[PDB]
């Protein structure tokens, strides 16, 4: 991860904003449609389009992720619980952080297309498969 | 397998599609985001920072011949694996690309068409495209099985 | 896709694998190795320790059908597609576990094919193997395409 | 990488030891004939059964190895030199380090049936692969 990748990645995630929790839930959304296989993990959840749940788990995995942008520099101590939660708990295949990754971009393509240029999609990328690498480090 | 209402909003949405500057975009964001996809296109020139790879000619002119295969796909959802056929037996037996950089492709173009239409994009606009994309990438993936 | 030469030896030496065995500790293997697959395997009991992946009953029990499907798939290695058709059904239809774990499980019955058979488990044999177990890697995953 | 991984990994190179060239070469030629693809990146080289360019390679990827079983606690610098070439010179796909590592998994099965136990099965395949990481980080 590049200091030019932290000033896209910073930028970027800087433009989101107040729609944080609109943009994790939009891509939670991406990825229930797009990869059926993923809505097996939440069975409890209603997974209808403007669902209070799905709402209200896009504002955790947004704010997870401003966190992440605030300690990009030490990442993998700082999203512990949840690098336990996700491996330990939850059990969630590594495939499907890519399947979000991608769902989190495509939501960030849509939304703000003058910042989503190649060298920001590429830092973008590399950044959410960092954070996806720490939240499959703790499997035993 | 696309239903009828997806299978209509994939092609209502491919209509507005700039046939000449999608796919080089498309295969220039592949070779910026994903380097080692740049050891296939050594003859293609200067490709050492993102603007070169967007401005590479060759980039451009290889990406309207990429998305015109994506064109010969949608209008043939029902036949991609002999659509894709001979595109496989080259891409797999003359090319040697190994087939996981079709699904990498196939997610930089949904990437690109979200980047154009934004809002227009929808997730279930999404989802009929991870559909062909996935079928393109499989078909393209066939003459390696 | 296997030559002549190629479906003697791996018929030879798949006569010659613990049919009680050989399946149950290629489903323990994948279950220690790879974490998340536990995640199908509630109903099981306890899986925190290697030896009690290993020394369980329903693993072994289970494993054994696993082998036997792999089993039938090398008589009809012809028709793959439709030896594992029912069975993609419950694996992509049913628990919808994701088609990359056919792979891992496919890799994992090469590591302990190597490991019973040692020297007779030769690279040209691995090859072999290795079209086999991508072959119904693919069979399974049918569903998903 | 748990402390137990680096423990099981540690004596599984004990067992390798004078063999690792050996193993090397081997881990190289089920490499080349479960997949051809990988032989597209030795374009001068003799792939054949007891090549001398097989022998001599196999030698340097499991010297490599030995010198990162050292360095388990500092492997991204350990690596460094080896890094840019991969990722700048060789450009090599990043699933072909996957294929590499399970021809390794594989050679050591094969020649360890006393020490391939699944505990140390599932330490090996993580080390492996956080070398694989080093060699695919320096990607522009
Ligand atoms: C997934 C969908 C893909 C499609 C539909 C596609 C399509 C095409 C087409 C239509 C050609 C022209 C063939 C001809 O004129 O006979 C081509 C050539 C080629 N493709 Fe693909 N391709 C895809 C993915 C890839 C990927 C992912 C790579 C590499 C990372 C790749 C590398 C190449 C190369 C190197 C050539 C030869 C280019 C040249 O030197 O002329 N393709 N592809
Ligand atoms: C365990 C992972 C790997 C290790 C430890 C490794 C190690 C090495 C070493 C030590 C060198 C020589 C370094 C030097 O002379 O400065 C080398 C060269 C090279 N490696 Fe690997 N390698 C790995 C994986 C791969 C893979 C997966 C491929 C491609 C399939 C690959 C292709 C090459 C090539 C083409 C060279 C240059 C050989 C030559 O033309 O002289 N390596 N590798
Ligand atoms: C598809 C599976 C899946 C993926 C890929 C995934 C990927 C991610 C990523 C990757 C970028 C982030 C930042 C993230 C963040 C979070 N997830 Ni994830 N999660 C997933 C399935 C879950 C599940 C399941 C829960 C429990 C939800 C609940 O609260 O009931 C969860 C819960 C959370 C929580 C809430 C923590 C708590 O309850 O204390 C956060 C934050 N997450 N998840
Ligand atoms: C990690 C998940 C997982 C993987 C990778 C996997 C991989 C495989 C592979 C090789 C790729 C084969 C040949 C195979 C074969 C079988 N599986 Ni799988 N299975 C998996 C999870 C299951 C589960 C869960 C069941 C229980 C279904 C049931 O009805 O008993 C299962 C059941 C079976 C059965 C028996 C079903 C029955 O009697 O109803 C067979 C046979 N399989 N499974």
């Amino acid at each position: 991860l590049s200091p030019a990748d932290k000033t896209n990645v910073k930028a970027a995630w800087g433009k989101v904003g107040a729609h944080a929790g609109e943009y994790g839930a939009e891509a939670l959304e991406r990825m229930f449609l797009s990869f059926p296989t993923t809505k097996t993990y939440f069975p409890h959840f209603d997974l209808s389009h403007g669902s209070a749940q799905v709402k209200g788990h896009g504002k955790k995995v947004a704010d997870a992720l401003t966190n992440a942008v605030a300690h990009v520099d030490d990442m993998p101590n700082a999203l512990s619980a949840l690098s336990d939660l996700h491996a330990h708990k939850l059990r969630v295949d590594p495939v499907n952080f890519k399947l979000l990754s991608h769902c989190l971009l495509v939501t960030l393509a849509a939304h703000l297309p003058a910042e989503f240029t190649p060298a920001v999609h590429a830092s973008l990328d590399k950044f959410l498969a960092s954070v996806s690498t720490v939240l499959t480090s703790k499997y035993r | 397998h696309l239903t009828p209402e997806e299978k209509s909003a994939v092609t209502a949405l491919w209509g507005k599609v700039n046939v000449d500057e999608v796919g080089g975009e498309a295969l220039g964001r592949l070779l910026v985001v994903y380097p080692w996809t740049q050891r296939f296109f050594e003859s293609f020139g200067d490709l050492s920072t993102p603007d070169a790879v967007m401005g590479n000619p060759k980039v451009k002119a290889h990406g309207k011949k990429v998305l015109g295969a994506f064109s010969d796909g949608l209008a043939h959802l029902d036949n991609l694996k002999g659509t894709f056929a001979t595109l496989s037996e080259l891409h797999c037996d003359k090319l040697h690309v190994d087939p996981e950089n079709f699904r990498l492709l196939g997610n930089v173009l949904v990437c690109v068409l979200a980047h154009h239409f934004g809002k227009e994009f929808t997730p279930p606009v999404q989802a009929a495209y991870q559909k062909v994309v996935a079928g393109v990438a499989n078909a393209l993936a066939h003459k390696y099985h």
